[PDB]
């Protein structure tokens, strides 16, 4: 019995069937959530009653430094879907240790792109159809 | 060594018949047919009392009958009065029949009784004024009420203060206690043993000394009421050969405490109205004998009082608090241990205790009502939970590894009963300060 | 008989997986910090455990069959390599991109270790007078890895065995009622009754009609 | 008759029975309430009348590590109330020497889950149906 | 009568705290900086009181029977650990886990007690020369504690017996009228007087109706 | 204060089921899914000069049924069929239902009253149908303890 250290070269990403590299440093990915999960209701008197949240469509970044490879198949998958009209792509991630993800989603918005002395970055915005996170890789849950 | 009762258990009435019809000590039935199935005779004690339990507003889903060893029975005429057909209902093995007399004095009825000698076993026995039923060895004989005006009485060689040791032995999943035999020493026993277990004991009697002057008496309410418990008495006429307890069980068995409800009006089926005069009604409330008085064109309990003076509700509720208490300690410390993440004593893990009793037993009464909260004077009405720290346990429990001193405080809310008015009729109607006092 | 690898195993074999991964890509030799030994012949490389941080709170408790608990704790290591002649630059430099080949890695860092590689500093090359006739050309770099260090506490509390409880019910009709309440370990409240009965399964049978209704 | 230190490892958070642990650097938690206590209506002469809360929700923050194995368990609670629609779990807190906190609530929002070169945080957001500090563990009061 | 606890004793005892839980947990030696000795044989670690930081306003005032008041104010203590032989960076890294098991911190840092733990500083690990041939393995950190002390005052003012009022009311029909008041300790205003009768709580008797009305 | 929560279980808007003629409705919008209204208030009153006061019965009970769908949904094509298949042949009516989940129910028969506005934009669009019902009245069958 060894406990896991994390291990950041073995969170994966892969989209549409390969696995994408070429991060910058620091934060390889972010996830996040569009909505709150309940929906309050609050009496005068205070008797209260709650709603399910049936829209559950995340967000998530990605890093890639502007001379990476996987720059041109972003926009080439852009520009691809804008004209025939499919757009969806499965989208899976994985933790050393930590919550994983696999679901579908599509490129939501075209990065920033800025060229200067030094090798720069590009933050995709990739939409997520679903955004719950899972215990898979937790090493005892 | 009284081991708990879980919450099925706080609804099953027990009853304490004469019968030798299963050879177990006790059995739980859903409906009088069961019983009927087992040679129970229609028109029988056990049989009256399920049907009342069972034709209450508030009826128990399951009824438990213990078994006490039955030697003879008795179809008593004596004091009554007859110009109906008598009719007795008999079960003999299994094999179910009837009895027919005609019409005429009760003497006679009891002797032309004695034909009830055919097809039989069984042996009937005439004394002038009633009938000796005993059966023989390898015979089982059940015999129940029919049209007539007598009353039906069992005799046992057993005592209660003897069998009721068995019977809770064999099973303790039951809360009400309730009897055949009337003697003041059965029902004494009865009250003795149910207060020493925390189980509450019912019983109708229909001793004229209920009604008897308040200047002296020297009824079993009387006893009771000297020796203070709180056994719950009622005076009824047609208790000794109606069995009623069954009717009072069902009016109270399924509403549960945490509504703080009591038990002054519920209708009961069964019941036959209180027949005496005021004067007798308040000598009957003097010594807690609570009565059915039928008012308006129906039928009223009053007011529900124990012995020992003590409403009937407030000692229904500790109890549930106790029993749901037990109930959700166990199951928390048993889910806890399920893991091999067992609670230990260490000042990290006592305080759960509030939140694990707050949740179940607690909050569920101050929700529906049957707990007060608030603010009084400079006093609030909060239940509070009050735990040790690991410092403060002494030596000898750390080694008998037992935790004392769990402290718990509520307040109740009761209901109303009386009201009274002061109308006033004029033909007319008559200082101005108007200032802020 | 629930074991682990304490402390003392994971910080000694991080060493020695960086001596491998070093040895097996650059070719160069390596020493360690902790005796001194003549200079050796030929370019090496040198190997310290500069600086170790901790992080406050613990991440994972372990609790054992009987009680005891084990606790985790993440840490950083940083060590600090020198090399010291030949073109020590790039011998570093090798080192720093031998961490992106997975097959190389995966000899050293299996998934799963007790450590693993997190960044990488500046890699300074510096010249060094010796003797004061001739210059030598070394370098210097401080890789910083992840880790987690068990440790096992050393006693257990008392179980609870039994518990007591007092209650007091405050009402209007008389004197508060006190009524006490108690648990035990192999008690259950209801015994073992069997219960209700249930509701039966219905035996499976041939139907002629599709749907059929019965008055 | 010693005064207590506070000490910041007698801090117990018990979320459904069990006890939290794999807290983050700093602060642990954080409780804050959602709205006012009094609403003050003023009149045009100076007349004042005041009229009394009856909503007292609040929110409780729990900074967790990411490789905690609680954000197994909460990820695992979260999901299953979705599908269910039973969403309420016991809460309490304590403290070493401050104001206590015992009532019930639920997980509010999904946290934002990011991946790095370090062992990162989650913020989870529980909601507390009812947010009155108590001064039970106040060593005088 | 109203003892306490001053700062001298909390502030000897927590020393004592730490010497004991390093003892306890690295299996090293111990020794403090107070007084000098001949440097003992084996692995052995040093205690050191470095620094202190008061806060500034006190946070609670108990008050004796007599009227003293003492004061008690937030600290926070850091203690200097060095560990000088053997695997110092293990021996110190295994005394920060320590605070982390339970229940070894019961038995020295009980709870209700005058001092915790904060939090550690990076545990450096140093070689230093010796006499020109050795190289010594040493390590050091920085442990900060929280603490609680109280100090008792010097004295009391009087008590307030008696309070003389002057009173000026001025009004338009003539000149102001002079009035005082007085209080004393022991004289209530109304001296015992009983006051208006109390509406009497009427005898619990039988009731015939359920709701009888009566003109 | 949680002695007073009103709802026990989430309220779960996918559990309130619809179906028209035997089949269930699916590919709503996006905020409100049904709205049911009466037309006439239930009875009358007749007050005299001097305060005589009078009330009457209301026998009209009809009501209108929204229902919004998304412009991309596929049920807009089934009620679109009923509208030209009524037009000609006459048949009309067409058995109605509503499931609700935690709230009142309804079950009768009803028809499309009104086409709604078809619109095309930059975004998905979306769709009122009117389906008038026949009779109107609101069912607490869902609701237990109703004594």
């Amino acid at each position: 019995l060894t406990l896991q250290a994390y291990d950041p070269a073995k969170v994966l990403v892969f989209i549409g069937g390969q696995r994408v590299s070429g991060f910058a440093a620091d934060t390889k990915i972010v996830i996040t959530r569009n909505n709150d999960n309940i929906s309050v209701h609050a009496g005068v008197d205070g008797e209260i009653s709650n709603a399910l949240s049936r829209d559950n469509t995340g967000v998530m970044t990605l890093s890639l430094q502007n001379t990476a490879k996987w720059n041109g198949y972003l926009a080439q998958w852009q520009r691809q879907a804008n004209v025939t009209g499919l757009i969806y792509l499965p989208v899976q991630v994985e933790g050393s240790q930590g919550l994983s993800l696999n679901t579908i989603g599509w490129i939501q918005k075209q990065p920033d792109l800025s060229y200067g002395t030094e090798v720069g970055q590009m933050d995709w915005e990739i939409g997520v159809l679903d955004a719950w996170l899972s215990p898979d890789q937790i090493q005892g849950i | 060594g009284t081991q708990p009762i879980d919450t099925v258990g706080f609804e099953t009435p027990m009853f304490l018949a004469m019968h030798g019809n299963f050879p177990e000590r006790i059995r739980f039935y859903v409906s009088t047919a069961g019983m009927v199935a087992d040679g129970f005779a229609v028109g029988s004690p056990a049989y009256q009392f399920a049907t009342n339990a069972f034709a209450g507003n508030f009826a128990p889903q399951r009824v438990a009958i213990g078994r006490m060893s039955i030697d003879s029975s008795k179809v008593d005429f004596t004091g009554t009065t007859n110009t109906e057909q008598v009719v007795v209902n008999i079960t003999l093995n299994k094999v179910v029949k009837a009895v027919k007399i005609n019409v005429n004095t009760p003497a006679q009825i009891a002797t032309a009784l004695a034909d009830a000698v055919t097809a039989d076993k069984a042996t009937a026995v005439a004394t002038g004024t009633y009938v000796t039923v005993t059966a023989v060895s390898p015979n089982v004989v059940s015999v129940g009420k029919g049209a007539g005006v007598y009353k039906i009485v069992n005799e046992s060689s057993e005592t209660v203060a003897t069998v009721l040791p068995s019977v809770i032995a064999e099973n303790h999943n039951w809360y009400f206690l309730a009897t055949e035999a009337r003697s003041d020493a059965d029902i004494v026993a009865a009250a003795e043993f149910a207060k020493a277990n925390y189980k509450l004991h019912i019983y109708n009697s229909t001793d004229v000394d209920a009604y008897a002057p308040e200047n002296s008496a020297a009824s079993v309410f009387d006893t009771l009421k000297s020796l203070s418990y709180d056994s719950l008495g009622t005076s009824d006429a047609g208790a000794d050969v109606d069995f009623t307890e069954g009717s009072v069980i069902g009016a109270m068995a399924a509403n549960d405490p945490s509504y703080g409800d009591s038990l002054h009006l519920k209708t009961m089926p069964g019941m036959v109205p209180f027949a005496g005069s005021d004067t007798q009604r308040s000598n009957a409330w003097s010594r807690n004998a609570n009565i059915y008085r039928g008012l308006y064109g129906g039928g009223s309990y009053i007011e529900g009082k124990t012995s020992s003076g003590q409403y009937v509700d407030v000692i229904r509720f500790s109890h549930w608090v106790k029993f749901r208490m037990e109930e959700s300690v166990f199951a928390y410390m048993k889910r806890r241990s399920d893991m091999g993440l067992s609670m230990k004593m260490s000042d990290e893990d006592l305080p759960v205790l509030k939140s694990v009793l707050m949740n179940n037993p607690i909050n569920i009464g101050i929700r529906n009502g049957g707990i007060l909260t608030g603010y009084d004077n400079k006093v609030s009405y909060d239940p509070t939970i009050i735990i040790p720290k690991r410092a403060n346990i002494p030596t000898n429990d750390l080694a008998a590894r037992i935790l004392r001193d769990v402290k718990v405080e509520l307040v109740y809310n009761n209901s109303l009963h009386y009201v009274k008015i002061r109308a006033s009729v004029v033909l007319d109607r008559p200082s101005t300060n108007a200032q802020t006092p | 008989p629930l074991d682990f690898t304490n402390s003392d195993v994971v910080m000694g074999a991080l060493t020695k997986a960086v001596g491998r991964l070093c040895l097996d890509v650059t070719g160069y030799d390596v020493v360690e910090a902790d005796e001194t030994i003549p200079k050796p012949e030929g370019p090496y490389i040198l190997v310290d455990l500069s600086l170790l941080t901790p992080l406050d709170w613990a991440t994972n408790e372990v609790v054992d069959e009987d009680g005891v608990v084990h606790t985790a704790h993440n840490y950083t290591a940083s060590y600090t390599l020198t090399a010291y002649r030949g073109k020590p630059h790039w011998a570093l430099s090798r080192v720093h991109q031998a961490f992106g080949l997975p097959f190389l890695r995966e000899k050293y860092f299996p998934t799963g270790s007790p450590y693993a590689y997190s960044s990488t500093s500046n890699i300074a090359r510096m010249r060094v007078p010796l003797n004061q006739q001739m210059f030598e050309n070394r370098a210097r770099t401080i890789v910083t890895f992840n880790a987690t260090f068990v440790e096992k506490d050393l006693g257990t509390f008392e179980d609870i065995e039994h518990i007591i409880i007092g209650i007091d019910v405050d009402n209007p009709s008389g004197p508060p009622i006190g009524i006490g309440a108690d648990y035990d370990k192999g008690v259950k409240p209801g015994g073992d009754d069997p219960g209700l009965p249930p509701k039966p399964n219905p035996p499976i049978v041939y139907h002629d009609a599709i749907a059929q209704v019965c008055m």
